[PDB]
């Protein structure tokens, strides 16, 4: 399956990801996408933020679904 | 002291302008307050034998920009200096401390 | 009237620093810059800025005070804040990619360059970043910032009393302004001016309901309350990471961002607290361009601009420039940009001038071009 | 609401400012403090036309917008010499090179 990960800016990063994927996991495909470590992430769905524990599937992430994330604000 | 004061360019122009407004300038708030300018010892004008009317008539615009706009907020048209004159101007700001 | 009047290169190239003016000299504090180490631990950096001969300095390392013990000089950090207290400044919050959290109250003293830690007492505020700071008298009072250990955004006051130091939080009276970070606090008199900053629109907690703030809110210190204000026919928009601060009795803002709209600011807007109302002000002369989280300083009827992120013309930049805002540029100054405007020979000034002028138009040599 | 002026006889120049609505009487007030000349020993222009001392400054032409204190407007000034008045006579500045 494919998931959308996007910032308020605007960008809009495209994941192949499994359903059985934890939330580290995305996280660790957004750094491969962008070089962006993981704890500067933090993605949220659906007005929810997501534990590094739990997977795709404990929260409801289907198909198509896009992540809200957010970032560090190193440069203010 | 008086309201107005009078400076007096190399070429003999005699500027009339007021006292508060000559005072942005350091240099004739000092002269205006210089030694014995007191009771009938004070003569309420200054010569100035190195500046010309072309750049004293400009600075004492400057002196009535500068008071008229002090704490001004709102856009204002800017202080107009044409390259012929800028760098007399200049010298003459220097020595005025204006 | 008001009139950018100087803009250099060469300093040093940081956004999410903190600074303070100490006379005519700005000493900043840290900061952040894309590709530069903020993992490994390193001491926190000062760079002066001389406003009168325009020139930008840096002191070297602090060196270890007694064989075997540390150097006592705060970790590289930003996102911290600096307040000045005679001959102090205080130094606050902030943090780095790797070192967790740190809380510790740093002090460092303008003259002789020397760090300490006082020992505190009392409420110690959590470690955060983009909290404000500001003093009245002795006290410092940090406001908002986003929490590391609660991971939420902050609308408490704690209170540093500098002659004790004894921290408290305030139980405060009255509305508290919405949690937020990199907002402003500005004290005007006894009263504490918070604008702008990033926060959510329900609560404490980010859930992309991200909004930008722009209802100036007020803190009396005398009583310690948050005050109903009265609207105003005219605001700026909502924005985080602007500069605020506080000249002849009135707050200016200047810069930052706004996420949703996605835009950086280059506006200045004036906020008189007496009528309480706001305006936008068109300074002379070109300025920075928009840019977020530059650094402002005081320096008598100047503002001293410097540094900030801005869009490459994520690409991103981090600037190393700076800018002076002149509130009242005299006529030698006027001339000077003149001159230097119409390429006029200078052989003939005086040297006193061709010394301004010179510095004015010489860049520093603590960065080089990106 | 505020014009700014030089008035200027021979190698006299007066900065002073008035408002639009002030009267040509009271310009000329202004002038008898500074040069010891009463009113009706004087005359004022706006270029070439004598100016009315009933008049106000904006009824004269003067306006804000066109005396500004970095711009300020000239007004002629002549004064009585013995049965009739001198000739208006402005001597020009100096010029820059």
């Amino acid at each position: 399956m494919q998931i959308f990960v996007k910032t308020l800016t605007g960008k809009t990063i495209t994941l192949e990801v499994e359903p059985s994927d934890t939330i580290e996991n995305v996280k660790a495909k957004i750094q491969d996408k962008e070089g962006i470590p993981p704890d500067q992430q933090r993605l949220i769905f659906a007005g929810k933020q997501l534990e590094d524990g739990r997977t795709l599937s404990d929260y409801n992430i289907q198909k198509e679904s896009t992540l809200h994330l957010v970032l560090r604000l190193r440069q203010g | 002291g008086s309201m107005y004061v009078k400076l007096i360019s190399s070429d003999g122009h005699e500027f009339i302008v007021k006292r508060e407004h000559a005072l942005t300038s350091g240099t004739i708030k000092a002269m205006l307050s210089g030694p014995g300018q007191f009771a009938e010892n004070e003569t309420n004008e200054v010569n100035f034998r190195e500046i010309p009317s072309h750049v004293l008539s400009k600075v004492c615009m400057y002196f009535t920009y500068k008071v008229r706009y002090t704490n001004s907020s709102t856009e204002i048209p800017e202080f107009p200096i044409a390259p012929e004159i800028a760098l007399e101007l200049l010298m003459a700001a220097n020595f005025l401390d204006c | 009237m008001l009139r950018w009047t100087v803009h250099l290169e060469g300093g040093p190239r940081r956004v999410n620093h903190a600074a303070v003016a100490v006379g005519h000299r700005v000493y900043s504090f840290g900061g952040y810059c894309s590709g530069e180490d903020y993992e490994t631990l390193r001491q926190i950096d000062v760079h002066i800025f001389n406003a009168v001969s325009l020139r930008w300095t840096k002191l070297p390392p602090v060196k270890s005070a007694i064989r075997g013990q540390a150097p006592v000089v705060p970790y590289m950090r930003y996102g911290h804040s600096t307040v000045l207290i005679d001959d102090t400044v205080l130094l606050w919050g902030g943090r780095n990619d790797t070192e967790g959290a740190c809380n510790v109250l740093y002090a460092f003293d303008v003259n002789t360059h020397k760090w300490f830690t006082p020992r505190v007492s009392g409420t110690v505020p959590g470690a955060r970043d983009g909290h404000s700071a500001c003093v009245l008298g002795k006290i410092m009072y940090i406001f908002g910032g986003y929490e590391q250990q609660a991971d939420c955004f902050s609308n408490d006051i704690h209170k540093l009393d500098t002659s004790t130091m004894t921290w408290t939080l305030i139980c405060t009276k009255g509305s508290p302004a919405r949690w937020r970070d990199f907002h402003s606090a500005t004290m005007l008199g006894s009263h504490m001016y918070v604008f702008g900053g990033r926060a959510d629109r329900f609560g404490p907690f980010h859930s992309n309901n991200e909004i930008y703030c722009n209802r100036i809110r007020v803190f009396d210190t005398r009583t310690e309350a948050w005050l109903d204000c009265p609207p105003t026919p005219v605001l700026p928009e909502g924005r985080r990471s602007h500069s605020a601060f506080g000249y002849n009795g009135e707050l200016y803002i200047f810069g930052g961002y706004n996420a949703r709209l996605n835009r950086h600011f280059h506006d200045l807007w004036k906020f008189n607290p007496v009528s309480f109302t706001w305006k936008k002000i068109e300074p002379k002369g070109k300025g920075p361009c928009p840019r977020r989280r530059q650094c402002c300083c005081i320096v008598g009827d100047k503002i001293v601009l410097f540094g900030g992120t801005s869009p490459s013309p994520f690409d991103l930049i981090d600037h190393s420039d700076l800018h002076i805002l002149d509130f009242s540029p005299s006529l030698k100054t006027l001339c000077k940009l003149a001159v230097i405007q119409y390429n006029l020979d200078q052989s003939c000034l005086p040297h006193d001038i061709r010394w301004e002028l010179n510095a004015m138009t010489t860049n520093s040599n603590i960065s080089r071009p990106i | 609401m505020d014009v700014f002026l030089m008035i200027r006889r021979h190698k006299t120049t007066i900065f002073t400012d008035a408002k639009e609505s002030s009267t040509v009487f009271e310009l000329k007030r202004i002038v008898e403090g500074i040069l010891k000349r009463p009113p009706d020993e004087q005359r004022l222009y706006k270029d070439d036309q004598l100016l009315d001392d009933g008049k106000t400054l904006g009824e004269c032409g003067f306006t804000s917008q066109t005396a500004r204190p970095q711009a300020p407007a000239t007004v002629g000034l002549a004064f009585r010499a013995d049965d009739t008045f001198e000739a208006l006579c402005i001597e020009p500045f100096s010029s820059p090179p």
